[PDB]
């Protein structure tokens, strides 16, 4: 599948497969969109690591 | 302002970036005090017998 | 009043006081009356009925014995771009790499993290400043002395008029775009021994693009930026192969022949 983005007006596409982890998500979307969109996992400080 | 509610120090090489942080309550520690009084330090109660 | 607290901070710290005999995990003894111990320091807020059985983990039941409750652990509540953070204390050290939190009360803050670059200033300044005592010494070194008493004492001596030449070439050499000279950021590269540095243009032009400026100093070691020549202009000379050790061998060998 392909993730499209729009920012601004500014179309952005990531594609997505099988293997898809939050991890490589949010690189895709960080080099696809060359940091007009900012992707980042925050270890939410609660008891089960809730990402 | 004049109080920082919370201080953020950064070594060297981080990148720049900016942080809105807002705090909600602080971290505590459990405290018992105990309602009986004793009047001595050196208070015995003999009438526990054994272990 | 004996004040019992726990060592660390967080709900997780919380303490049973629990008469029970190693009824916990030594031997099910199903928490015996210890009479003064049960009496006046059991430190289960309310609980003389058995509400929580001691079992082998979290084994925590107590006694109602005494006290209400004095001050309850607690985690640091955060907010970081509108995502809820707690932690055990109020050191937060995880906030991101190379960063330490510290709190002290609640609120809002608003922290902006900026590249401190002050120390280029002091450091152009100590460069001219030694160039400039350096060129002095050089010059009062060849310099003609109407009084002829030290008139071009090391006078023939290349070696002096090439350093001082080539070290205000590589001063005044630059590269095509990108600095096309010194002056380009206030150094205002004057005659020999007055050079001067504009600190207001150096940090104007640093504080308006950084990042060109960085580039073209850390190009210093390709197109290798200004101060790298001067690290091997100045290392040929000082060299144990360099002039100065050639002039100096031959002067001193001179002494042994005489």
């Amino acid at each position: 599948t392909d993730l499209t983005f729009f920012s601004n007006g500014k179309e952005y596409t990531v594609t997505v497969d099988k293997n898809t982890t939050y991890r490589d998500l949010a690189d895709k979307i960080n080099e696809a969109s060359g940091g007009e969109i900012v992707a980042k996992i925050v270890n939410t400080g609660e008891k089960g690591t809730p990402y | 302002s004049d109080n920082p509610p919370a201080s953020l120090t950064v070594n060297s090489g981080v990148a720049l970036q900016s942080m809105n942080i807002n705090v909600t309550q602080l971290a505590q520690k459990d405290v018992y005090q105990s309602k009986g009084l004793a009047n001595d330090s050196g208070f015995v109660n003999a009438n526990l017998t054994g272990t | 009043r004996l004040t019992l607290t726990s060592k660390e901070t967080g709900e997780d710290s919380a303490i049973s006081f629990y008469a029970g005999k190693k009824d916990a995990q030594g031997q099910y003894q199903s928490d015996p009356e210890a009479e003064n111990i049960f009496s006046n320091l059991g430190w289960e807020l309310d609980k003389t009925t058995q509400t929580i059985d001691p079992a082998k983990d979290k084994k925590g039941y107590g006694i109602k014995d005494a006290s209400l409750h004095i001050q309850t652990a607690q985690n640091a509540e955060f907010t970081l771009d509108g995502i809820k953070m707690f932690r055990s204390s109020n050191t937060v050290t995880d906030l991101g790499v190379g960063m330490t939190l510290t709190l002290n009360k609640t609120g809002e803050i608003n922290f902006d993290v900026q590249q401190d670059f002050e120390g280029v200033t002091k450091a152009m300044q100590d460069l001219v400043d030694a160039y400039n005592d350096l060129v002095t010494n050089l010059n009062a070194a060849t310099d003609y002395n109407s009084e002829t008493g030290t008139k071009g004492t090391l006078q023939g001596i290349s070696e002096v008029n090439s350093i001082r030449s080539s070290i205000l070439a590589d001063l005044f050499d630059s590269q095509v775009v990108v600095m096309l000279s010194m002056q380009d950021f206030g150094l205002s590269l004057n005659d020999a021994g007055t050079l001067s540095f504009d600190s207001s243009k150096f940090e104007q032009k640093v504080k308006e693009d950084p990042d060109s400026t960085e580039s073209f100093f850390s190009n210093i070691t390709e197109g290798k930026g200004i101060f790298s020549k001067l690290k091997a202009t100045l290392q040929e000379m000082t060299g144990k192969d360099g002039s100065i050790t050639k002039y100096d061998e031959s002067l001193t060998n001179d002494i042994k022949s005489l």
